[PDB]
RNA sequence: AAGGUGGCCCGGGGGCCCCGGGUGUUACAGCCCCGCCCCGGCAGCAGCAGCUCGCCGAAUCCCGGGGCC
RNA sequence: AACGCCGGGUUAAGGCGCCCGAUGCCGACGCUCAUCAGACCCCAGAAAAGGUGUUGGUUGAUAUAGACAGCAGGAUGGUGGCCAUGGAAGUCGGAAUCCGCUAAGGAGUGUGUAACAACUCACCUGCCGAAUCAACUAGCCCUGAAAAUGGAUGGCGCUGG
RNA sequence: UUUUGAUCCUUCGAUGUCGGCUCUUCCUAUCAUUGUGAAGCAGAAUUCACCAAGCGUUGGAUUGUUCACCCACUAAUAGG
């Protein structure tokens, strides 16, 4: 039950390769397994790129199938995609992933202490709730 | 000739050297697809040898240059004419591929001829390469792509980085 | 070649249609060509008859729509077994002649029935033969001294019924169609004017 | 080659009320229900439109082998509609030369005893499939009538009785005995 | 000129708006080619918009890390 | 590729699922399903001829001014065509093979006929609406392919290899 | 490769050389049986072909004979 379709104008997130972590629009189709791609505002050159590597989102900035890079830059700024991106939850769990790699040892210790406490509180409240449901039953 | 990596296109010209009979022989140009100027010069000599009274020793090569793609970001539909040797017999072809560059296309031809006919690279001679317009394109695999509102999904998505866990709990999904 | 004969059809269709502006869209349904030659022999000089490929008429008429709009109403009319009957001489006499002229051909064991088909009571015209074809159905047939005689009259086929071979055989023997193969009128057309 | 796309629509009438859990289809109406699993086939079955007037069935990136599975579905669904609305009457006449075949029905048209076939002492206790109603017609001497919704089950049970009454070691071109299917039709016409 | 954008006509989906189909040449979307404006003019340049395509260093040098003796 | 006894580095021909050191590359493009599949010089075994299995090619006809199936209806007129002959009246031989309505109708595919009858054929109207048809060629697979202790792509096994 | 021939790599300080008897297992290119297709197959009888080798395939006169020929029963008196 397909929801996202490869349509000229659709935005894709680059999984791996040289241009990792970058957003980019599908300009055109060559064949079954190879497409013309360009992302002017994110510092990615006009180039070929196979569908294998990419994984498409639910945004479709509108432009003609052969439109030269000018009209794309204007349409991109016009829609203001980058901000809606940063609003998406996706990017947030990406930044979390990265902060977790960046995790310092001192922060790691402060975090362990925070966990320890937050979980003792939860344990207390949950046990009172279970006795409460028994009280409700009784 | 092994077609390693991806070909270039080279503009070779050459001639027979002067003689007392004829002081200024005519120049001859070709369009060699080849990885480098060394194998280019060799193949040039083979074709000239097939057509004209001319060897490498009796002559000299005047100029070998690389020739760039003058329109590399436009997409094109190339039309190739062939000449191949079967196990038994020889046969002419006309084949249409859909690529951006002459070199990328010629590569794709080599790989297709290899798949579909087990034709080894040495047997094959390239005789004409013409960029051809969508109107004049005959083959339906090409013809189907000329449509403004092309649309298709990615249905079954085989996983890559299979071994990076090698051992998980959750069975992997492939539907998004 | 077929491409040039079609363009030739376009060469007939444009000259007669531009010069003559008046057609009787009659329908030559299952009529034979020998019967057609007798009707053409009747309307040889005065009338000019036409059939053809439906799309051949579609584009010849779409070409006509730029110059003469009179054939705009013809596009839907060439449907069913339909053909044009161009005519200059007179309209009512050719309409009555075209509706009349039908040669009674053999009865078809298979086509649909518009109305009831009938089988009158009449002798077979043979010696001692197999009575099972008539007595299978339900018709009184007696052996009037050797020769078979029919007692009672019964109507076999009703409105909209497939004509079997057995029920077909007596019409094939008589060679007398209840309704003749023919040419059915659709609409009259006089210089951009429809007649029902 | 890999054909980018094929599809084919079936415009259904308003009487029927289909629904689907993915591939498994369910169809209800007057005569009853009909489920049918397609999990082996791998296609997109979109049920679009108000008044449920049409089914559409996509098939992305198919080769010659995979294109054949579209129209086969279209037809299986259409026959399913016939089975729910109208049903299926399979007629079949008992042909014989000399020895008459004494037929009798057991279990309200579920089972069929067939005696005195070629004067054989063996007797053929043929069992019909579930959801099938055997019945001897009236106003006809040699006439079975098999009624039901599913054409598959009906027709298989027909062939069961047909191949059950088969002449072994004999010239079949001459000995033209046994039951044979004559007229396939429906219970109520349309 | 067209892999046809707005306009026009037909449908099909809603009660002015959305989706298919048909002509057609810029109109509130574009593409293609020739000529003339100091190779039209401006940075930058085999481009850290860290991989659009190469061959090289008397036209090239520096720093760091591991192993063995 | 040629050797005195050793430490370190790098290579050749071969290879990199596990046995068995090495890809646990996010490697690139394609073909193929086998109720006897296939797997690397010398090598330890198989062919001519087929295939509406399938993938490509060539040539020649057909196509939007719109076929080819399909269902139906006609499915035939000069005419018993002349020469042969005995008769070719559509259906040994042999000469014939032009015309008509035309949407199309042969001096005729079969059953059945010395030729008609009866059933039946090429050819076209009705609806139908885009691509269709014929002959060749080479690629993989299959058929063609039978022997004796229980048995061998090196084994295990392998079908997004 | 169950005939026959062509060859000489192995063994001549020795591999016991023809037939019959007895006994096991094995191959299938199916003689018969089981199931089925095709016949110039009406039934009977008889021919051709597919799956299939699990179970059967004799008693005697003459000849050292293997082989050959014959009498008698049989469902069958197939081959290695
Ligand atoms: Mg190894
Ligand atoms: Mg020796
Ligand atoms: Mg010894
Ligand atoms: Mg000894
Ligand atoms: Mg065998
Ligand atoms: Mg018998």
């Amino acid at each position: 039950v397909f929801r996202r379709f490869v349509e000229v104008g659709r935005v894709a997130y680059v999984s791996f390769g040289p241009h990792a972590g970058k957003l980019v629009a599908i300009v055109d189709v060559i064949d079954q397994n190879r497409a013309l791609v360009d992302g002017p505002c994110t510092r990615v050159r006009r180039q070929a790129m196979p569908f294998k590597c990419m994984q498409l989102t639910d945004f479709i900035l509108k432009f003609p199938h052969s439109a030269r890079q000018k009209y794309v830059r204007k349409a991109w700024e016009k829609a203001d995609i980058n901000t809606k991106w940063a609003a998406t939850r996706w990017a947030k769990k990406i930044e979390a992933r990265e902060r977790k790699a960046k995790m310092t040892d001192f922060d790691r210790y402060k975090v362990m202490k925070a966990k320890k406490m937050r979980n003792r509180i939860i344990k207390n409240e949950v046990k009172k709730l279970q006795r409460a449901a028994l009280l409700k039953a009784s | 000739m092994k077609a390693s990596g991806t070909l270039r296109e080279y503009k070779v010209v050459g001639r027979c050297l002067p003689t007392p009979k004829c002081r200024t022989p005519p120049l001859y140009r070709m369009r060699i697809f080849a990885p480098n100027h060394v194998v280019a010069k060799s193949r040039f000599w083979y074709f000239v040898s097939q057509l004209k009274k001319m060897k490498k020793s009796s002559g000299e090569i005047v100029y070998c240059g690389q020739v760039f793609e003058k329109s590399p970001l436009r997409v094109k539909n190339f039309g190739i004419w062939l000449r191949y040797d079967s196990r038994s017999g020889t046969h002419n072809m006309y084949r249409e591929y859909r690529d951006l560059t002459t070199a990328g296309a010629v590569t794709q031809c080599y790989r297709d001829m290899g798949a579909r006919h087990r034709a080894r690279a040495h047997s094959i001679q390239i005789m004409k390469v013409e960029e051809i317009a969508a109107s004049k394109c005959r083959r339906p695999a090409v013809k189907q792509f000329h449509d403004s509102k092309i649309k298709f999904p990615l249905p079954h998505r085989v996983l890559r980085r299979q071994h990076k866990p090698r051992f998980t709990t959750k069975r992997p999904n492939t539907f998004f | 070649d077929r491409a040039t004969w079609k363009s030739n059809y376009f060469l007939k269709i444009i000259q007669l249609l531009d010069d003559y502006p008046k057609c009787f869209i009659v329908g030559a349904d299952n009529v034979g060509s020998k019967q057609m030659q007798q009707i053409r022999m009747s309307l040889r000089g005065k009338a000019v008859v036409l059939m053809g490929k439906n799309t051949m008429m579609r584009k010849a008429i779409r070409g006509h729509l730029e110059n003469n709009p009179a054939l705009e109403k013809l596009l839907p009319h060439i449907r069913g077994n339909v053909g044009f009957v161009f005519t200059k001489e007179d309209l009512t006499e050719i309409r009555d002649m075209l509706l009349a002229n039908k040669v009674p051909a053999a009865a078809r064991a298979g086509a649909i029935a518009p109305c009831e088909v009938t089988v009158p009571a009449q002798n077979t015209g043979l010696g001692p033969e197999k009575t099972s074809f008539f007595q299978a159905l339900g018709i009184t047939t007696k052996i009037s001294r050797g020769t078979i005689e029919i007692l009672s009259d019964v109507q076999l086929i009703k409105t909209g019924d497939k004509v079997g071979a057995s029920e077909a055989t007596l019409l094939n023997m008589l060679n007398i169609s209840p309704f003749s193969f023919g040419l059915i009128i659709q609409q009259v057309f006089d210089n951009g004017s429809i007649y029902n | 080659m890999k054909t980018i796309l094929s599809n084919q629509t079936v415009d259904i009438p308003e009487n029927v009320d289909i629904s689907l859990k993915g591939r498994t289809v369910i169809v209800k109406g007057p005569r009853g229900t009909l489920r049918r699993d397609f999990n082996h086939i791998n296609v997109e079955l979109s049920l679009l439109g108000k008044k449920k007037k049409r089914l559409r069935v996509d098939k992305w990136w198919g080769n010659r082998k995979e294109l054949a599975t579209v129209r086969t579905i279209c037809s299986h669904v259409q026959n399913m509609i016939k089975g729910v609305t109208l049903g299926f009457r399979y007629k079949m006449r008992s042909v014989y030369a000399h020895f008459p075949i004494n037929v009798v029905i057991q279990e309200n048209g579920s089972l069929v005893e067939i005696r005195n076939f070629l004067g054989e002492k063996y007797i053929r206790r043929v069992r019909m499939r579930p959801g099938v109603a055997c019945s001897v017609s009236q106003a006809q001497k040699d006439e079975l009538v098999l009624e039901g919704n599913d054409i598959e089950l009906v027709s298989n049970s027909a062939a069961l009785i047909q191949q059950a009454t088969t002449v072994k070691n004999k010239d079949i071109r001459k000995f033209l005995d046994g039951i044979y299917v004559s007229e396939k039709g429906t219970v109520q016409q349309a």
